[PDB]
């Protein structure tokens, strides 16, 4: 997953978070695999909507990917009944995944080094091998 | 012995080929250099202009190989 628990449990209230999870487990007292397992499925939602063009086993994480990773989480978390809110912001996370994967916006960096994560050519052509081209100092 | 040339001025005559003087052995032996890839009319005009002035190598090798590419030159 993209985001830890810790994490989700910082930006949203940990106190809410106990909330929504303690019905989710099976004993009733509140449980943290609930939450983990939300993180997985919103990193899965995620690289999903990455693959398009990086590899997705990421060199490098871009550092807004635990917020949306964390939103959509927490969306996924509330599907009883959530906030219209909640709902506003998993719309714009998904747009913002959707111009990701269509080329609109790039996804950012790792703030520590300002790099970008790589991957798979999205253009490649091949033509015959280059003859008559000026490369070839011959002749001329 | 002592004969002279057609502008009157008395020599001596050396059977030994010049060339083959035991000092010029270094300089006779040039591997061509083929200027005639990717000439630009900038970079002509500039070895023309080096053959003019005196330095006559840059324009025979040009020439040699205008000889040998251009099949209807």
């Amino acid at each position: 997953n993209y985001a830890t628990v810790n994490d989700l449990c910082a930006r949203y209230t940990r106190t809410r978070l106990d909330i929504l999870t303690r019905p989710k487990t099976a004993d009733g007292q509140p449980d943290d695999a609930v939450a983990e397992q939300a993180l997985a499925d919103a990193s899965a939602f995620i690289d999903g909507y990455l693959a398009a063009r990086f590899v997705l086993p990421l060199t490098v994480v871009p550092s807004l990917l635990k917020r949306q990773c964390c939103v959509v989480a927490w969306f996924y978390l509330n599907e009883s009944q959530p906030t219209e809110q909640i709902t506003a912001t998993y719309r714009d996370t998904v747009r913002w995944l959707e111009q990701v994967r269509d080329g609109k916006t790039d996804p950012g960096v790792e703030s520590r080094t300002a790099a970008s994560p790589e991957g798979e050519d999205l253009v490649q052509v091949q033509s015959d091998p280059p003859v008559f081209s000026r490369k070839q100092k011959g002749f001329i | 012995g002592r004969i002279l040339d057609i502008s009157g001025q008395p020599f001596d005559f050396d059977d030994e080929m010049q060339s083959r003087s035991d000092e010029l052995a270094m300089v006779m032996k040039r591997t061509q250099e083929h200027p005639s890839s990717g000439v630009t009319p900038n970079r002509a005009a500039q070895m023309l202009r080096d053959a003019e002035r005196g330095d006559l190598t840059a324009q025979a090798d040009l020439a040699f190989d205008m000889e040998e590419k251009d099949t209807h030159l």
